[PDB]
């Protein structure tokens, strides 16, 4: 890496600078600097390690999904051959998207996540291996699809199995992760059911806790309540 | 259908 | 370059691909490959190029300003040192703005203005350098500002006297040419005089030629008038 | 003081 040279501290201080100027990619190159250096994380440093590489592969999502759009048009009845750039670039955003998410699950494989005890850490890196392989299962299409939904299911799995044994029904953590598992199961496991119950059960389960919170805390927590909601609208 | 948007820390 | 074993055609098509999926420094890298195939290009063709760089150094300025402004923050009176990092991320920030820019008009002077013989060629490559001498000069400060400058006025000053000669006053080359040397002279050059007098000119002579153009031509016409107007509300 | 946006083709 090239940030070996740059202290952890300036490391963290410029990704906080990036995120400021919108510079997601040099953001998460800070971030995966910081991680390399061998420390654990925080939970600030944590958000903005998932800040980071959220925006990054969000982009290359999307125009993974304009130019899956365009290849699909070009190969229907009635088209006009225009020759393999619409699949050729696809598979050149496809790969840097495939590489991007790989960076990210080998910095939680080498070593945040074994270095991870706390719940909180612990259950926001598996969420964030679930999320990683969930993309990398978006473009899947060969030998090894079914093995990279599963491992997304399995990370989810045990992120899950900790929160609900460690953490209330209103942590924001745990409803992220509930709503990225639910998401999960509705467009990547075909289990649209799983998908309304997980996120029927974890809004009526946070909506039983509210009274215990901070004005605060109510606010962060009914923000993802409410993404929950907006699922459950769109899918019934 | 939405994930957590999670690009604003 | 990376692109020489790629088709011309192809190079255009998937320039045409990346802008659709937002991928601007992709098609900014297509285009340096088919400006580099040494063909003249064509309106279209010119279009694109333009749009790619001026996406890429866009957001490259926009993040110069956000990190210029924390620079000044950090400078003041009762501002507590931060270390190096900002200053050291600004430069970082400027140094690719800059080889940006130096690329655009390594790509202008070798070979595309000598080549250019038609006036709607030959003032839209001296607009951009002009533009991107411009750029230049936005975060210039040494012993070469003043040069920097000189540059961008010489070729923006080129453009408009071959533009008077050979294009009507309501031609959109010909109006956002006066356009941005106006914002030249207003940003740049400290001769908002200068700017305002321009726009004013520019938007009469083109108010009293849109009697002559089509439908379809007063609407591209009408556009940029309006910036012309918008500046001139913003400057008097 | 807006130059020619010149952003989409
Ligand atoms: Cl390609
Ligand atoms: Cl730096």
């Amino acid at each position: 890496g090239a940030m070996g040279s740059m202290e952890r501290a300036s490391l963290i201080q410029k990704a906080k600078l990036a995120e400021q100027a919108e510079r997601y990619e040099d953001m998460a190159a800070f971030m995966k600097g910081a991680v390399e250096k061998g420390e654990e994380l925080s939970c600030e440093e944590r958000n903005l390690l998932s800040v980071a590489y959220k925006n990054v592969v969000g982009g290359q999502r999307a125009a993974w999904r304009v130019l899956s759009s365009i290849e699909q048009k070009s190969n229907e009845e009635g088209s006009e051959e225009k020759g393999p750039e619409v699949r050729e670039y696809r598979e050149k955003v496809e790969t840097e998207l495939q590489g991007v998410c790989d960076t990210v699950l080998g910095l939680l494989d080498s070593h945040l996540i074994k270095e991870a005890g706390d719940a909180e850490s612990r259950v926001f890196y598996l969420k964030m291996k679930g999320d990683y392989y969930r993309y990398l299962a978006e473009v899947a299409t060969g030998d090894d699809k079914k093995r990279i939904i599963d491992s997304a299911r399995s990370a989810y799995q045990e992120a899950m199995d900790i929160s609900k044994k460690e953490m209330p029904p209103t942590n924001p953590i745990r409803l992220g992760l509930a709503l990225n598992f639910s998401v999960f199961h509705y467009e990547i496991a075909n289990s649209p059911e799983e998908a309304i119950s997980l996120a029927k059960t974890t809004f009526d389960e946070a909506m039983a806790d509210l009274h215990t919170l901070s004005e605060d805390s109510y606010k962060d927590s009914t923000l993802i309540m409410q993404l929950l909601r907006d699922n459950l609208t769109l899918w019934t | 259908a939405g994930s957590i948007p999670g690009r604003r820390s």
